[PDB]
């Protein structure tokens, strides 16, 4: 996360981590329920083998309320391709149930049309993440937060070098200096709603983070959510 | 705006317009109150809550 501020105690309950076998962060993640995690398909070909954590605010201390999670399934999305992007989801289902608990909680997954019509309408939306803090530096030890505007999407479309599909929307800014980056990706973009907070987006691509006349794209949740629910049934 | 484009039909969460009418309802772990309108978390740690 490029600007923004820190995740304070219990503010970002849903995020999720995915680790390497060294212990460290490369993609995001969200917290579902008990026994799945959100994220996005690009992720699974950073790692031959990883775990989740769950309940981590500062990689450089103990806080107690860590919890590391063995994947039991993956569930990529069948039509999602590394050329285009596009139909960037995967849900993981994990060995061991996430016991919730501060730090520690499931963000909700909305209702379509509800969804389109009241959350993707709002002036903003909620990045968080581990990622880089700028372009060219090294990742966040800190969790952090940051409101990234809605984008109108003929502008995004008109902004981007690259095929914006209909499984994808635009967030951020055209030159203020914020934005999700490198290590962020995968993770959760959630829309608050009288103070409860809704899955929308999956953190999916940028050309370079912050960029002036660039913007972050993500996955459309809100296109996915029958495909989320037969695969969190299986 | 009416209904539910008219401040979300008062419901806490999802707005739905049946036969001209307003109907609300809730994530998975809420329960919609006898009002028809408010969402009550079911048990501890319901989704979407920040934690205290
Ligand atoms: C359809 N577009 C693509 O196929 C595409 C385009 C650019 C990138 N790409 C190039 C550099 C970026 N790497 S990053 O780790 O810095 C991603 C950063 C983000 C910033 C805001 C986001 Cl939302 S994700 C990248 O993703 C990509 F992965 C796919
Ligand atoms: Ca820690
Ligand atoms: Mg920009």
């Amino acid at each position: 996360i490029v600007g923004g501020q820190e995740c304070k105690d219990g503010e970002c309950p849903w995020q999720a981590l995915l680790i390497n076998e060294e212990n460290e962060g490369f993609c995001g993640g969200t917290i579902l329920s008990e026994f799945y995690i959100l994220t996005a398909a690009h992720c699974l070909y950073q790692a031959k083998r990883f775990k989740v954590r769950v309940g981590d605010r500062n990689t450089e201390q103990e806080e107690g309320g860590e919890a590391v999670h063995e994947v039991e399934v993956v569930i990529k999305h069948n039509r999602f391709t590394k050329e285009t992007y596009d139909f960037d989801i995967a849900v993981l289902r994990l060995k061991t149930p996430i016991t919730f608990r501060m730090n520690v909680a499931p963000a909700c997954l909305p209702e379509r049309d509800w969804a389109e019509s009241t959350l993707m309408t709002q002036k903003t939306g909620i990045v968080s993440g581990f990622g880089r803090t700028h372009e060219k530096g090294r990742q966040s030890t800190r969790l952090k937060m940051l409101e990234v505007p809605y984008v109108d999407r003929n502008s995004c479309k008109l902004s981007s070098s690259f095929i914006i599909t209909q499984n994808m929307f635009c967030a951020g800014y055209d030159t203020k200096q914020e934005d999700a980056c490198q290590g962020d990706s995968g993770g959760p973009h959630v829309t608050r709603f009288k103070d409860t907070y809704f899955v929308t987006g999956i953190v999916s691509w940028g050309e370079g983070c912050a960029r002036k006349g660039k913007y972050g794209i993500y996955t459309k949740v809100t296109a996915f959510l029958k495909w989320i629910d037969r695969s969190m049934k299986t | 705006r009416k209904l539910c484009s008219l401040d979300n039909g008062d419901c806490d969460q999802f707005c739905h317009e049946e036969q001209n009418s307003v109907v609300c309802s809730c994530a998975r772990g809420y329960t919609l109150a006898d009002n028809g309108k408010a969402c009550i978390p079911t048990g501890p740690y319901p989704c979407g809550k920040q934690t205290l």
